[PDB]
């Protein structure tokens, strides 16, 4: 197989048409089901994965208890087939808290990262053997990600932050050949946090939209040249700002190089993409917790600051049923590359007190150029009723 | 818990000063220490902290880049650097416990809140002799 | 950032009598807020937290109450310990931790 | 791998031997396995695969009470390879309360159909990505065949109803290539089970409105044309249904007899002798046996039977059933699969309803008799 | 691939050393493993698979109990690499309560044979499609080897019978290519009854050596000429009978021709193989009940019917453990075709009161040109302690 190149051009994309659901939460009531957070999908060419960071333990299982700190020794990056829930044969990839991964054409890529909080090293998994590693240069909670990297003419990318998260943070782009880290560029231009980065091909490029964690609830996008590793940055320029949380749609506004300051504090991984001048994006329906999922096009809303002209929405969990993370990954269809995205759909602890673990299901949805309908898939399981 | 604070301080605008907060046996592997300002007619002002485990240590945005704290179990001392001082930063300076012990890199933080404070160190900032 | 506002400023309440003080956040803040008393001269003293539990050393006449954007601490009936500043303070997912302006519980008298 | 064609002549079937059974429910009585309804087989170049849509939820769990409902967002399409009882690891194709899958000869097309009533989508996942989508045009249940769609020289086709209104969407690579509306005499048509007859496709359906004949539609894949009709047989398919004394058939109309509801199931032309399967009983799904009709595909008023076969005799639950074909060494075997319903809300001993199956095929070898229910003591197992 | 021939000789045999074993019962104490009996084990070109008829039910389930009837609709042939415990994603290949099954050098053929006692159907699955059927042609329990069948140049073989057990009945031998039944031959010689065929390829012919339920304690020998589809038929002439029960070794005899008569009613399925004029063969050690089970080399043993000089006895399951039915497989190996040979170890009822199920595990053991020691390897299940 050669290594994958994107020179696609993208889909006529006109809403997303659902495209799987995983009811990890609803088989958990009676089955071994993994206990995860940060999920994500990726594909080789022949089909997708799904992955997530499990807590190193079933759900029904004493382990599940305090499954709500983000990162312990026992935490890897389970892979799958996409739909085969999280049961016990699943594959532990790697020891990682914090992840990417992507099939390069060739084999599967994975950055896994792991250690202490003020020293984690980070490892290259490149064709299933530990091919490199980079130490925590901010001795800050190395961090990447949660979803697909992206890679193009066989050097993947991935975009990895170190340092304070409500502060200004150290952010790098590695580029990988092979699981050998080839070349390593600081992040340049105006994007002032820069978290989660959904990464998106975008040939020749790849670009990639991120969290804010610190000033923007605007989202940040990155910019990244494979063939001179340069970086560039700014942020989606819709009046209709991505990140949770925000201000609402009456009073929110955005800037294309700053962060908005409105609400910047905190944040969730999220995603959007260009469509000539027009921004597809998905955020959460709520503006101050993650309840709800929501996706829409607006126009003009990447070049015009102002913008917030939305059409074409689509609910896709309800303002009732929790969601969390989401990011878009890219499939390469017969003549144009489609964009899909995922959204997490976590339940239980904090917010959840009924059960004492806290786990997620997934939907997801991919982007159709036909018509397409309504519903909401929310994740479904009875916390009432399923083991405490 | 017990945490007892280095003696009143008077400083020339530009320097920096070097407040000291001595907490009880195990205090930094329990709780969040934390460094909280109180200006002379103003109200409470955090300035920053250190996660008890990691020693990563967060601080607020009007002080990011001129403060720094640091920490040693050995002697149980905490202490913040105060950098390019200025009239402004005429205040008692009190270290407390947070009660957070941990931070999650995407839901932030739990349980910020000051149950034990040190007696509050006083500052001066200014040019007179 | 967060805009925690108290009112009223100078709460001037006799002894024996009950006082309430009102804390507002400029944004709902859940549960996760705290109060903090403090006497002249003193470093300031945790009375509750999750906006109702009292702390360690509190006592009874101290309760709090409330949710979301707006907060009460109720104060039964006051003793001469009681006429001091009292600071709210929100601690919800994320920095800064900012705390009120502070209402001064003053002593009512002829 | 070229694409299917079907162009061999169809096997010297002379009943039908067991080929499979899945005791999906007598596992589930100690086993993480899938509660599921709508069950269908299907077959790559090398081996059979089961589906079914799965009620999201394995049986032995809380998620499993109420799963007589056909339509919920949780539903999905379940895939494995045929007789692998449907575990946890078994493989979710789509999101989806009603579908139909095929492979093309190249890779499988999965038609998956999900959302609200009033406005469902359906999802046409080919090679295992999303390839294309379209919207319920009357808005009131838009719905598949619940069993295996069929794909000459990769144009795939699939029944689709909704309100009634009904498209034949014919499918390249999950592309949808041309729609064409539902032509000639038949007035109802749910839940088509197709088979390949090459040059054409042909799939007898479920008349729910007024035919307890069931109506065939006839799709010409070359030009997208489309015909209609009834099966002639004057023992007729569907369920209920008038008892063999007394009901009748027409070639061209609904025969209104008991025509209203009905139960998926199948038929398939032998020159003008019919094969054909349905329920024992005329009232319920109860019992299930298979028999060939004399004429019983041209001639409206034939009642010969021969070669009868039990599948399940009159005392145990059935369902649905469905035709699939086979691509032998120098014949199209058809094989056909039986539905075995159990639980709610007939059985009130359980909280759940769920299916195992049974799967059959053509023989022109002898065979002899059994009866192969689903074997589940509902007394027994989690309520 | 080719079709398979067997052409290779026979290897310089000394005695079996241990293969594989699946604990099967002690892991269904805490697990979904499947409830079975007549297990057997073949091989294709790359690597080996145990079958097994299972009860359609797992073990610590309501329907595991009265699974001690060997005809019921729910039997199905399950399928698994060897080793692999019957767990619940083991693939059903076949509805069956009697079966055969032979890689043929391009695909399994299974023999698959259900229905009504008085008029069971046989069900020829080839390359997983079902290409062939046959009926009872004697009303009366159509039955096959409860092992594997043999192929040379793609014609399987399985020996099948129908007719009364304990009285005269009527057994063909079946020639199948690709799933088509080709010819049929009537078995002809002298052996008078003929259950559960142990078949071994012993080009050009296949050989096979049987149960006689009726007559013989000593084993029936089929030996079948695949270029022209001829039968002949004898008994296992040595001295120490293999065959339970049967009389103890100080009295028990045999006859080259006829059934010995000594204990001639009821048997077990067992296996022996020609090595020259001296027999390998493999035997219950008790002579009442299917307790424990040795192996060893009779000299002349194969041509000699007075011949009682046993050399390199194995035991393989104490006589305090029980057993069952056991079989030969044959094995490619580089330069000789290898014999294996496996053994069922029932437990519960009716022998074990203790539980209300009936399963087995097996051990399966290779021959061996190389030295090899001592042990036991029973089934080793507490059935004190696992659900009743
Ligand atoms: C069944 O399934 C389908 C597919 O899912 C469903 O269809 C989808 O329905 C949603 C409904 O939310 C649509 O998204 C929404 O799109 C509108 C924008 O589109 C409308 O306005 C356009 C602009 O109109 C102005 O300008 C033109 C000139 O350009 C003038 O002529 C007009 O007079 C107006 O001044 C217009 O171009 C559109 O027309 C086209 O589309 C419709 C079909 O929708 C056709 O009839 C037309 O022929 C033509 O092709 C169209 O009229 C947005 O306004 C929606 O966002 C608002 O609503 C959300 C909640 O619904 C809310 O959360 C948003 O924040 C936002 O509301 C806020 O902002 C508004 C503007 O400031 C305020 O008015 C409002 O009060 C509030 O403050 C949303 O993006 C999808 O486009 C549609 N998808 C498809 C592919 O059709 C269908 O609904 C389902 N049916 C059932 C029964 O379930
Ligand atoms: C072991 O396994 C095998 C394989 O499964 C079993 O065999 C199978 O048994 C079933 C029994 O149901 C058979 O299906 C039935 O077929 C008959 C039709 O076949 C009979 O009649 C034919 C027509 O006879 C008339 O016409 C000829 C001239 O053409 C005249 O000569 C006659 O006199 C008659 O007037 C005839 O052609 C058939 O002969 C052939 O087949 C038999 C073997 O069956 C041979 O002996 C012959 O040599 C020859 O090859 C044959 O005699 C149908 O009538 C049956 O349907 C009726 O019965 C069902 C219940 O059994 C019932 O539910 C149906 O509704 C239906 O009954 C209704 O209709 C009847 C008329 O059709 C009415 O009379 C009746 O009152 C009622 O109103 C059914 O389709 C399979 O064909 C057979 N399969 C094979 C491959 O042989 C075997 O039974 C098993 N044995 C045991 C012990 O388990
Ligand atoms: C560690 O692991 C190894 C490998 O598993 C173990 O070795 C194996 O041990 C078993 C023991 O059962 C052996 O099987 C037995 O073989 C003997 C036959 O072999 C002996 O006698 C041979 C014939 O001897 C006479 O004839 C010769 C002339 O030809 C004369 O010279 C003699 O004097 C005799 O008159 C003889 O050829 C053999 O010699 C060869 O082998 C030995 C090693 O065994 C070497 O020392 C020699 O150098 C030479 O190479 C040998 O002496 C059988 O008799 C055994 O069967 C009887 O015993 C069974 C129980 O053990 C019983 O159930 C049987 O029914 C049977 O008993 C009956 O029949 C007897 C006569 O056969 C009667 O006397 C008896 O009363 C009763 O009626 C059995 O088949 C394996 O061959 C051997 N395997 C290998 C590869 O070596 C080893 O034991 C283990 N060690 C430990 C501590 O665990
Ligand atoms: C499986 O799913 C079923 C449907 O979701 C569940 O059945 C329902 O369970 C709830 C909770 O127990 C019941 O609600 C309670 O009802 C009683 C009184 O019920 C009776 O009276 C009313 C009159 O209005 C009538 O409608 C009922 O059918 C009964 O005759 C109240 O006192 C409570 O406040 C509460 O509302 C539902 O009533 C019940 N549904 C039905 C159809 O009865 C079931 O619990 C689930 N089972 C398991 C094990 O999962
Ligand atoms: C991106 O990568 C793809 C492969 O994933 C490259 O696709 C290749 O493009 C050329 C020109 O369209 C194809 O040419 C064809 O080749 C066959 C021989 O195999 C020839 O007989 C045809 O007439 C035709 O010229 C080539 O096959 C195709 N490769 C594959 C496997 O499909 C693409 O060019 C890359 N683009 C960039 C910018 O790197
Ligand atoms: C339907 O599709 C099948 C393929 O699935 C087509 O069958 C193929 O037809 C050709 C021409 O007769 C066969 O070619 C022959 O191959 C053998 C070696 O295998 C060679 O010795 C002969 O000289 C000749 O080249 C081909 O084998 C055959 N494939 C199969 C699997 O049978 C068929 O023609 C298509 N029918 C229609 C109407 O399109
Ligand atoms: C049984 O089947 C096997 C294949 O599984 C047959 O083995 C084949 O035997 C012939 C004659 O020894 C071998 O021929 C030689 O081939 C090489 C080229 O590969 C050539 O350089 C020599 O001059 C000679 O022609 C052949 O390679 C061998 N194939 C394999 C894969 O081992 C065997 O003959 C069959 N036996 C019977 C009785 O039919
Ligand atoms: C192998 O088989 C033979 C035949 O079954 C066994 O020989 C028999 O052994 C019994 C004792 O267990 C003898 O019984 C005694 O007979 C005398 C005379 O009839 C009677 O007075 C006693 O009260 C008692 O019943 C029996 O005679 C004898 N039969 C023959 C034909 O020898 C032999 O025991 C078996 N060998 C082994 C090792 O088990
Ligand atoms: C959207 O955001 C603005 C800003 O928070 C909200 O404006 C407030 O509106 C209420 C009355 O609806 C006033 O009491 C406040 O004074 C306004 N806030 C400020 C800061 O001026 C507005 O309500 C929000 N809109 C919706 C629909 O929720
Ligand atoms: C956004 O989500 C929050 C959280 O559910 C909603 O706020 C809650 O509202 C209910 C009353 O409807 C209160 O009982 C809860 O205490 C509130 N929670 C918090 C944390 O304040 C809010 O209504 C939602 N708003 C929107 C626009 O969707
Ligand atoms: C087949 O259908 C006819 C019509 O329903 C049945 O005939 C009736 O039978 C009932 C008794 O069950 C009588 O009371 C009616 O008078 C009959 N009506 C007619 C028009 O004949 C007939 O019984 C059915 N056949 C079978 C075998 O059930
Ligand atoms: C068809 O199935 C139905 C349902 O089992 C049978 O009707 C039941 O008959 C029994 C008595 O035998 C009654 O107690 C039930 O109340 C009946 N149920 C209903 C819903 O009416 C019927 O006998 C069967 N008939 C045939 C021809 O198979
Ligand atoms: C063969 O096996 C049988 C069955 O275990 C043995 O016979 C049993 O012997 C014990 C005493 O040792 C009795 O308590 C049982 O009642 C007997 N069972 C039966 C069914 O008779 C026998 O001893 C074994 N013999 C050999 C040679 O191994
Ligand atoms: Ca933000
Ligand atoms: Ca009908
Ligand atoms: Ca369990
Ligand atoms: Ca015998």
């Amino acid at each position: 197989a050669e290594y994958r190149n994107w020179s696609k051009p993208q889909c006529d994309i006109t809403g997303f048409a659902p495209f799987s659901k995983d009811n990890s939460i609803r088989l958990s009531a009676g089955g071994d089901i993994w206990v995860t957070r940060e999920p994500y999908v990726s594909c080789d060419p022949d089909k997708c994965y799904q992955f997530a960071l499990g807590q190193g333990t079933t759900l029904n299982n004493v382990h599940s208890n305090n499954t709500v700190r983000d990162r312990t020794p026992y935490r890897t990056l389970l892979m799958n087939e996409l739909g085969v829930p999280f049961h016990l044969g699943t594959k532990q990839v790697c020891i990682a808290w914090s992840s990417s991964s992507c099939h390069d054409g060739k084999a599967w890529l994975h950055v896994c990262i792991t250690g202490d909080d003020k020293n984690a090293t980070a490892s290259f998994i490149y064709n299933g053997r530990l091919v490199d590693s980079v130490v925590s240069w901010s001795k800050e909670i190395l961090r990447t990600q949660e979803s697909e990297c992206v890679c193009i003419n066989g050097t993947c990318t991935v975009v990895m932050t170190d340092g304070s998260a409500s502060g200004k943070a150290d952010t790098k782009i590695l580029f990988i050949e092979e699981g050998k880290i080839v070349h390593t560029s600081t992040l340049s231009g105006s994007a002032q946090h820069v978290e989660e980065c959904s990464c998106y091909p975008r040939y020749p490029g790849v670009r990639c939209v991120c969290r804010d964690n610190w000033k923007g609830s605007n989202r940040p996008i990155v910019d990244i040249n494979i063939k001179d590793h340069s970086i560039v940055s700014s942020y989606v320029c819709s009046g209709l700002v991505g990140d949770t949380p925000r201000k609402n749609d009456s009073s929110s506004s955005s800037h294309c190089l700053d962060p908005n300051n409105e609400e910047g504090g905190h944040g969730v991984k999220g995603w959007a993409f260009d469509d000539g001048n027009d921004v597809w994006m998905g955020r959460t329906i709520n503006e101050t917790s993650r309840l709800g999922y929501e996706t829409f096009k607006v126009i003009e809303g990447w070049s015009n600051p102002k913008s917030k002209l939305q059409i074409n929405r689509q609910v896709i969990v309800d303002r009732g049923n929790r969601s969390g993370y989401s990011g878009i990954f890219s499939v390469e269809g017969k003549s144009c590359i489609n964009r899909c995205f995922y959204v997490e759909l976590i339940r239980g602890r904090k917010e959840e007190t009924e059960v004492l673990w806290t786990s997620n299901s997934i939907v997801v949805f991919c982007g159709t150029s036909g018509t397409y309908g309504t519903g909401s898939w929310p994740d479904g399981a009875d916390l009432n009723l399923m083991p405490i | 818990v017990q945490l007892v604070q280095s003696g009143a301080e008077v400083k020339r605008p530009g320097s920096s000063v070097r407040v000291s907060c001595k907490a009880s046996e195990g205090t930094f592997n329990k709780y969040t220490l934390t460094w909280v300002r109180q200006a002379p007619g103003q109200g409470l002002e955090w300035m920053g902290g250190i996660i008890p485990i990691s020693g990563i240590a967060n601080y607020a945005q009007k002080f990011q880049g001129r403060v720094a704290i640091t920490a040693d179990e050995s002697t149980t001392t905490a202490y913040m650097e105060l950098s390019s001082l200025r009239s402004e930063d005429s205040a008692v300076y009190y270290c407390a416990t947070a009660v957070s012990d941990y931070f999650n890199r995407d839901l932030g933080w739990e349980d910020y809140y000051f149950p034990f404070w040190g007696q509050g160190t006083l500052v001066t900032v200014a040019s007179a002799s | 950032e967060i805009v925690m506002t108290q009112s009223p400023a100078t709460l001037s309440v006799s002894p024996g009598a009950r006082a309430t003080l009102f804390c507002r956040a400029s944004r709902s803040v859940s549960d996760n807020l705290a109060w903090y008393q403090q006497k002249p001269g003193q470093a300031p003293r945790l009375l509750i937290f999750g906006a109702s539990t009292r702390a360690t050393g509190v006592p009874a006449r101290f309760s709090g109450s409330g949710s979301g954007t707006q907060f009460t601490l109720t104060i039964s009936s006051l003793q001469s310990e009681d006429f001091a500043v009292y600071y709210c303070q929100h601690y919800n997912i994320w920095p800064p931790w900012t705390f009120g302006q502070g209402t001064k519980v003053e002593i009512k008298r002829t």
